[PDB]
């Protein structure tokens, strides 16, 4: 144990959980899931007195499906989660998962050419997620081809500008309800070109910020125990947040 | 990242 000094006290024992996953999804134009996982990570954040033995239950009786795992050099083998944490903040474990994800988001992009002068872009989002949870930070990238003159954009949410040094319309929304959602209309204006090679469009990029795990894992208890001390699990406090972010998350179109 | 909740 040479993680964790032998005399720590705190009146107040207090410990924080913070579950931190990013969502990545490649999707096809029909809204087929080529692709997804979610990595995730439990940090904890604990203030707690003598020397707890703690044990970290979650709804993965596998109720999620867990693929992989790495624990914190403090963990014991079996089964649950057992572990006397060190003092302060930690990681507790990585993780992968693959299946049963929650996608957050579902982009679907509709793209008509009109005549060689223009292209007319409607790109949807839809939240899915409960109602009353909100996203936030989210911001849907729609490339634009090298021979652009110019764009013009209209959104009823959000607000959306034309980076030409980046190639792309970014579309920003502060926040969204679950169960929501938003159209984004372009017109995208092109110089003459070499009518050979078409334009081999790169998929639509969203990031986006959700209070909940995309895996769909929950902490269902975590437990102290200091046989020693006058307080028992019942005198802790316990706090958690969810933090589901955006890796790479596109939709091709 | 967010605020913190009670765990129950
Ligand atoms: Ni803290």
């Amino acid at each position: 144990i040479g993680w964790r000094r032998e005399g720590i006290k705190y009146r107040r024992n207090e410990l924080f959980l913070d579950v931190l996953e990013s969502v990545n999804l490649l999707m096809s134009p029909q809204g087929q899931v080529l692709s997804a996982h979610v990595s995730g990570r439990v940090v904890m954040k604990s203030y707690l007195s003598g020397m707890p033995e703690c044990k970290f239950g979650m709804n993965d009786k596998i109720s999620i499906a867990i693929d992989d795992c790495t624990f914190h050099q403090c963990v014991r083998l079996s089964r649950s989660i057992s572990f006397i944490p060190p003092d302060g903040e930690f990681e507790l474990m990585r993780y992968r998962t693959t299946k049963d994800i929650i996608l957050p988001f579902r982009v679907i992009p509709l793209v008509r050419e009109v005549g060689r002068t223009k292209l007319e872009v409607k790109v949807v989002i839809k939240s899915n997620f409960k109602p009353s949870l909100l996203a936030q930070k989210i911001e849907v990238r729609i490339p634009t081809p090298l021979n652009t003159s110019g764009v013009q954009v209209i959104c009823m949410k959000g607000k959306a500008k034309y980076k030409a040094s980046e190639n792309a319309i970014v579309w920003k929304i502060k926040r969204m309800a679950g169960m929501k959602e938003s159209q984004i209309s372009a017109e995208i204006e092109l110089l003459p070109t070499n009518d050979k090679k078409k334009w081999a469009r790169p998929p639509i990029s969203m990031n986006f910020e959700v209070p909940f795990a995309p895996s769909g894992l929950k902490v269902r208890y975590l437990k102290v125990f200091e046989p020693k001390l006058n307080y028992s699990d019942h005198d802790v406090i316990k706090w958690v947040r969810y933090i589901g972010r955006s890796g790479i998350y596109e939709t091709r179109c | 990242s967010w605020v913190y909740s009670p765990l129950h």
